[PDB]
RNA sequence: ACCUCGGAGCAGAACCCAACCUCCGAGCAGUACAUGCUAAGACUUCACCAGUCAAAGCGAACCUCAAUUGAUCCA
RNA sequence: GCUAAACCUAGCCCCAAACCCACUCCACCUUACUACCAGACAACCUUAGCCAAACCAUUUACCCAAAUAAAGUAUAGGCGAUA
């Protein structure tokens, strides 16, 4: 299904691929009152694939992993709220309301050693271990490593978040209006410091 | 440019503008909505009504 | 057809428009606080929200005041922030045994009260919470000006509250006889529990004494139309005599 | 109450945020049969006393269905022009694998098909290989 | 016949009479003013920096959090202790079985 | 059973069905045998695991079921670790 | 003060609405009478000496009997206040 | 007087078959402790509930009687 | 051919919007609609039950403050009906 995404052109692999861009792109619809976490990857379609891309997720198969690493993309591991996710799948209706963005939790009492382990991609994870899990999935999966280090768009494929924000370009704390566009910051230590927090 | 639904275009009663349903699901709507609102015999029958249909929905018929 | 307003409504529109409209907004603010209670009857959760023992997941909480019943004489003499208690309950507490009409009436008692600030001590009905809350309270003027009047929940307690606070923001030497200096000490003491005259005069009031009250503040024998004819006319033969 | 200290410049990811509402036609892929198995409509087209259109999402329109559990069946939905001959042409097609003629059943209303069994790949690529 | 003119919102905020009961609450309320600022732009008239709490809520919102949503060290050291309990566990019973 | 609701007008859930039996996608349900934790010593090994080992249900109270329960229960979900993943769909249905 | 708890769980509502009642919610449960639970001596600051309790300026604990019956109407002792403890501690300096 | 289960005749020959019809019984017992785990395929007390037989494999050696009995909740 | 027959108005129902009432000539709580004399007299209390549960005994929706949705989910319950 993400070959056909990328083939009808819907979603551009030129760009880091996200949740919100997915739903944007009606790759996949979302229930979070039906308390769905997110989207897993699956085994399913590992040949004939050709992406290349940054895709983010929160759950994620090996042999997907395996088979994007060959192409050359990128995964990565993010786990959200169940708030955190409804207003990423619709974020239109939130900045309707214009409250400030939410910063993100961090995984609750029994996925955070998911998260947090290199084999599964997790954010929370060192990077120094990453080229070690690459090189196992590798060395199991019987294909070369390409690093993409050369590459013009590196950049873009190493582009992530950090914890608690929620886009790449925004962070907790700030503020967006439609009518009259514009973008806030609140300007006032306490907030600033604990929106950082 | 879907500015309006035309759902809020019927003049009408406010517990019925772009709903339908039956005996229970009308009386139990306008005694939830504008109830307060209503004369006493009419809510007292009105309740008495919505007993009767609870009853009777529930216990009458035949596929039971 | 309706009513272009609900029924709940109507109070406070009386309220609104009336004689009672003329009422100071003070008064109308203390009968629209709808503060709670201080709940004697059964124990708080600590916390809003709690983690429950059969599933680990939260779960949002909230107390639930018991409907006491206050009879006339709870409000002639002050039993505390408690009273009988209407319910029904099961025979050994047992689910499944037969409901039975249960009452409880809390242990009442005959004491001796006094105030300094009143000169005067009085004979009341009163209970073990009553006097330990007053004891926390560190005395009784102190209680009695520091209490909730949900808490208190005594006509007796609030015109008390009323002659305790007039007597304090009048400053009268009708207390303290040839003792200026005891006056100035208590007056001292309760300074902080201080307000207006006219609040003082309208608290510890419901309304119908209330709307009493502004009845008998506003009336009055109508000026004579044969008065405010000569008044006018006076004013007209100025002005002619000026021109 | 705060500064509250203003800006624009980070609204280019706001209106990356926000969604689109039009299929984008896709991308001239320098080589085709593009993955996925998809394969876009030749042109011009073929001159024919018919033609078949996309859907929305540039797919074919075969589709399948199953009634009362067990009825088991397959539809072109939105053929343009004579039916006729392309049932014709389908029923040539099928019968060989049957053995039977095709029970085909059609509704040049709405110009659509509605034949017994699957046979949506065939169909599909049938269809592909003519170019519609 | 004129057709009657097409019906269309009210343009600019739609602000209710506070001093009338049949009106309900959420408007008064403040987040019908964050709503209507976020719908029809800085027009409202509405100042922005009331969107954000005030340092009461900041204060509740900070004890709350920091009472039931723990931090990342003590998630840790609490995995690391129930997994010590759970190898010692797993090593006292496999000896014992063992003896 | 409780074809209409006084709160909101609609169907009702028992939750004795749901307690006690798992509906599948496919449409199917399973229970638990009766009497798998009863009386163990005086049946024999082959009986008491007749008795542990799941089992369907007829069609006729299959949808008996059904109509009881609403369509939440019906819907399709997708778990982490539930190993009835394989058993929600079907395969190889003919007839 | 008798204090009581429902028996049967009271369905949640929110902070802006009231809760909806029922007699099932009216059936109560006895806990606690809080009368039975054992007596805690209260301090208390005696200005006249008297036997075996303290003297002037001393503070002591004591009965609420005692307290409420003789040593308060009669205007002896007085309750540990910060605005006269304060004061008492002031002369034990003096002193 | 009976209310459940089993065997025999009525029901003679694949199956089923009733009566306040005719007869006899049961509400256990005895021996092991692999009376362990899993599994193809089938029977079925005329529904369901229940009740039955069992190839094979792992792991091991080198059950008899005829009924001999009891669902869910709950503890 | 009689008894009879026919009619179409009075008016009414549901909604919406809107808040609403009072001779101020005499009389009217004693036996009401009665011109006129010494009494000390004042309210503040769970609704229950039928019925369902195929009997019944725990239980059994009946609003009280935004329409929809979450959700007939979490929950409760002779863990049953049902809430
Ligand atoms: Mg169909
Ligand atoms: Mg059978
Ligand atoms: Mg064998
Ligand atoms: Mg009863």
């Amino acid at each position: 299904r993400l070959q056909y995404l990328i083939d009808l052109g819907r979603v551009d692999p030129s760009q880091p691929i996200d949740l919100t861009q997915l739903v944007n792109g009606r790759g996949v619809t979302i229930q979070p009152l039906k308390r769905d976490y997110g989207v897993q990857l699956v085994e399913e379609g590992a040949d004939t694939f050709t992406a290349k891309v940054n895709i983010e997720v929160q759950l994620a198969s090996e042999l997907a992993i395996a088979a994007i690493e060959k192409n050359g993309g990128v995964v990565t591991t993010a786990f959200y709220d169940p708030r955190s996710l409804d207003i990423v799948c619709k974020p239109v209706p939130f900045f309707l309301r214009g409250q400030p963005i939410p910063k993100r939790m961090l995984p609750p009492e029994e996925l955070v050693p998911y998260y947090t382990d290199a084999k599964n991609r997790g954010y929370l994870a060192d990077p120094a271990k990453f080229p070690e899990a690459r090189l196992e999935l590798a060395r199991k999966y019987g294909y070369i490593l390409p690093d993409i280090t050369k590459d013009e768009l590196f950049k873009m494929l190493c582009t992530r978040k950090d914890p608690r924000q929620i886009f790449f370009g925004l962070a907790p704390g700030w503020v967006v209006n439609m009518a009259d566009k514009k973008i806030l910051k609140p300007t006032d230590e306490n907030l600033l410091k604990y929106y950082t927090s | 440019n879907f500015e309006k639904h035309p759902k809020e275009l019927i003049r009408g009663p406010i517990w019925l503008r772009g709903w339908k349903g039956n005996e229970l699901q009308r009386c139990i709507r306008k005694r939830k909505m504008v109830g307060s609102r209503m004369f006493a015999d009419d809510l007292h029958n009105l309740n008495k009504r919505i007993r009767y249909l609870y009853k009777h929905f529930n216990r009458h018929g035949k596929f039971r | 057809p309706l009513h272009k307003y609900p029924v709940w409504l109507w109070k406070r529109l009386q309220l609104r428009e009336g004689i009672c409209s003329r009422l100071p907004g003070h008064y109308l603010r203390s009968l629209e606080e709808e503060r709670t209670p201080t709940p004697v009857h059964y124990r708080p959760h600590g916390a809003k929200f709690k983690i429950n023992p059969k599933n680990g997941q939260r779960e949002r909480v909230e107390d639930v005041p018991i409907p006491i019943y206050f009879p006339p004489e709870s409000q002639r003499g002050l039993w505390g922030g408690e009273g009988w208690i209407l319910g029904q309950i099961y025979a050994n507490n047992d689910k499944l045994s037969k409901r039975l009409k249960k009452v409880w009436k809390p242990q009442l008692f005959e004491r001796e009260f006094y105030s300094e600030i009143l000169d005067k001590k009085f004979t009341v009905t009163v209970t073990m919470r009553t006097l330990d809350l007053i004891d926390e309270a560190y005395g009784l003027d102190f209680y009695i000006l520091k209490t909730p009047k949900e808490d208190l929940c005594s006509k007796f307690g609030m015109d008390l509250k009323r002659g305790m606070l007039l007597r304090l923001a009048r400053q009268d030497p009708q207390l303290h006889p040839e003792d200026p200096e005891r006056r100035a000490a208590i007056y001292d003491k309760y300074k902080e529990f201080a307000i207006p005259e006219e609040e003082a005069e309208w608290v510890g009031l419901t309304l119908e004494e209330a709307i009493e009250k502004q009845r008998l503040l506003e009336e009055k024998d109508p000026v004579p139309l044969f008065k405010i004819y000569v008044a006018e006319l006076i004013q007209q033969l100025q002005q002619q005599a000026l021109s | 109450y705060p500064r509250f200290v203003e800006s624009v410049d980070e609204y280019q990811f706001v209106e990356r945020l926000l969604p689109a509402t039009r299929i984008p036609d896709p991308p001239k892929h320098e080589h085709y049969p593009t993955p996925s198995g998809w394969q876009p409509p030749r042109d011009p087209p073929p001159n024919l006393p018919y033609f078949v259109r996309r859907s929305r999402m540039h797919n074919i329109p075969v589709y399948k269905d199953i009634t009362h559990g067990n009825r088991q069946m397959t539809v072109i939905r939105k053929v343009e022009g004579d039916i006729w001959a392309l049932q014709k042409d389908v029923e040539d097609f099928l019968s060989p694998l049957l053995g039977k003629t095709p029970v085909t059943q059609v509704n040049e209303v709405t110009g659509t098909l509605r034949i017994k069994g699957y046979f949506d790949q065939e169909l599909k690529a049938w269809l592909l290989e003519k170019g519609f | 016949y004129r057709a009657r003119p097409p019906p269309r919102r009210r343009p600019g905020p739609r602000w209710p009479d506070p001093e009338d009961l049949l009106t309900p609450r959420w408007q008064l309320g403040p987040r019908y003013a964050a709503k209507q600022f976020a719908r029809y732009g800085a027009a409202s008239g509405v100042v922005p920096g009331s969107l954000w709490p005030s340092p009461e809520q900041l204060r509740e919102l900070e004890a709350e959090e920091r009472e039931w949503y723990p931090s990342l060290a003590t998630m840790q050291e609490s995995l690391r202790v129930k997994q010590l309990a759970e190898e010692q566990k797993r090593r006292e019973r496999e000896q014992h079985i063992a003896e | 059973l409780t074809y209409f609701s006084a709160r909101k007008g609609k169907r009702k859930t028992v939750k004795a069905v749901i307690d006690r039996f798992l509906r599948l996608h496919c449409g199917l349900w399973v229970r638990r045998k009766a009497g798998y934790k009863k009386k163990l010593w005086k049946k024999t090994p082959a009986r008491k695991k007749r008795l542990r080992e799941f089992v369907f249900c007829n069609k006729t109270q299959s949808k008996l079921l059904d109509k009881m329960t609403t369509s939440f229960w019906k819907r399709r979900n997708w778990y982490v670790d539930d190993p009835y993943q394989k058993y929600h769909d079907r395969t190889n249905l003919k007839v | 003060t008798v204090i009581v708890e429902r028996w049967w769980k009271v369905p949640l509502a929110g902070e802006g609405r009231k809760p909806r009642l029922h007699r099932r919610h009216r059936v109560y449960k006895l806990v606690e009478d809080t009368k039975h639970r054992p007596k805690e001596n209260l301090e208390l600051i005696l200005t006249q000496s008297v036997e075996n309790v303290g003297v002037r300026g001393d503070l002591v604990s004591v009965k609420k009997s005692l307290g409420r019956n003789r040593l308060l109407p009669q205007g002896l002792a007085v309750y540990a206040s910060p605005e006269n403890k304060k004061l008492f501690e002031e002369e034990k300096l003096l002193r």
